[PDB]
């Protein structure tokens, strides 16, 4: 519970904090070792992490990935490679 | 055109000591016919090559200079000679 | 910028002293000013 | 790697026995001197070798190491061996195997490494013409 806890935050999910591209980072919810009282802070925690492995994503797929021919201001260009460059020291 | 193509990120550096290295061997070629009238050649990675001595064939890089070596290197040579 | 241009310069400042100096061999020693 | 050794004992076999055998007094007079000329290189080649032996002895030396250090007698052994293959070949005598060292020596001009080794082996056997 301490250290998943980090992994999980970390961009690293386990079993505990079970990972969908639907729902992001997502706590188990349905055991006796959560109560309403830490449901709140449990579903406050798993957002920031969820951001974090979207962010990181973003920055491995859209830095250093081709050599260079598309015209394209999504998808590729040099400021947004520059974008995930800022990004990550953020 | 893989230098300009990531002169800004990460791999400026170390695409730049590639190429440093990279370019080594064909100024060394260029620097023995041109002071020597000695042609190297290694693999054919030289395009340049050397009857009244002019019926002789030719075959980024800066294409002003490339038919000025074709001359200045075989005067030397001659000279040699 | 990356340029090899500023390699160019140590050697372009050469090749015309070896071709302007070919061209004199010509006429003051072998004559094709007389030809 | 040891085979890539192997080019240059191929070229010192051959080349000894070729000075050796163009030695005889039976052959032209340019041909004896030819090769007691090549006796002088492989003196050389000798006393390279012996200096490598006392480096061996005090454990300074590797196979990699030992093949940097004889590549510039590889190559002046190389154009020898070719040499004495070639003049063995076409039964060379005379003057006319004067005029193939001229060539030889006219060759290189400008290396000064190999250009040496050619003008030299002319130097010595055009001597008796």
């Amino acid at each position: 519970m301490i250290h998943e806890l980090l992994l999980a935050l970390s961009g690293y999910p386990g079993s505990i904090f079970t990972w969908n591209k639907r729902s992001g980072l997502q706590v188990s919810q349905d055991f006796p070792f959560l109560h309403p009282s830490e449901t709140s802070v449990l579903n406050r925690l798993c957002r920031l992490g969820t951001d974090y492995i979207r962010f990181t994503e973003f920055i491995e797929q859209y830095t250093g990935h081709v050599q260079q021919q598309q015209g394209q201001g999504g998808l590729h260009g040099i400021y947004l490679r520059a974008f995930c460059t800022g990004l990550d020291s953020v | 055109q893989e230098a300009l193509h990531n002169c800004s990120n990460e791999h400026y550096p170390v695409l730049l000591s590639l190429l440093k290295t990279s370019c080594e061997p064909y100024t060394r070629f260029i620097h023995d016919w041109v002071y020597s009238g000695v042609f190297r050649d290694a693999y054919g990675e030289f395009m340049i090559q050397v009857k009244l001595y002019w019926t002789h064939g030719y075959v980024v890089f800066l294409k002003h200079i490339a038919h000025d070596i074709y001359v200045c290197g075989k005067t030397i040579n001659l000279l040699k000679l | 910028v990356l340029m090899k241009r500023s390699i160019t310069a140590p050697l372009a400042a050469h090749i015309s002293l070896v071709n302007k100096a070919a061209v004199d061999y010509f006429f003051v020693e072998l004559h094709l000013e007389a030809h | 790697l040891v085979h890539r050794i192997l080019p240059v004992a191929a070229s010192y076999s051959a080349v000894t026995r070729f000075i050796e055998e163009k030695s005889s007094f039976e052959y032209g007079q340019v041909n004896h001197a030819l090769a007691a000329a090549m006796r002088t290189l492989v003196k050389e080649h000798l006393i390279l070798v012996s200096q490598l032996e006392q480096l061996h002895r005090q454990g300074l030396l590797s196979l990699q190491k030992l093949w940097f250090y004889i590549q510039p007698a590889m190559r002046t052994m190389d154009i020898l061996a070719s040499l004495a293959t070639s003049v063995d070949k076409g039964e060379c005598l005379g003057g006319s195997t004067l005029s193939l060292l001229h060539d030889r020596s006219f060759s290189y001009t400008g290396d000064s490494q190999a250009q040496e080794l050619c003008l030299y082996l002319t130097k010595a056997a055009s001597a008796p013409y």
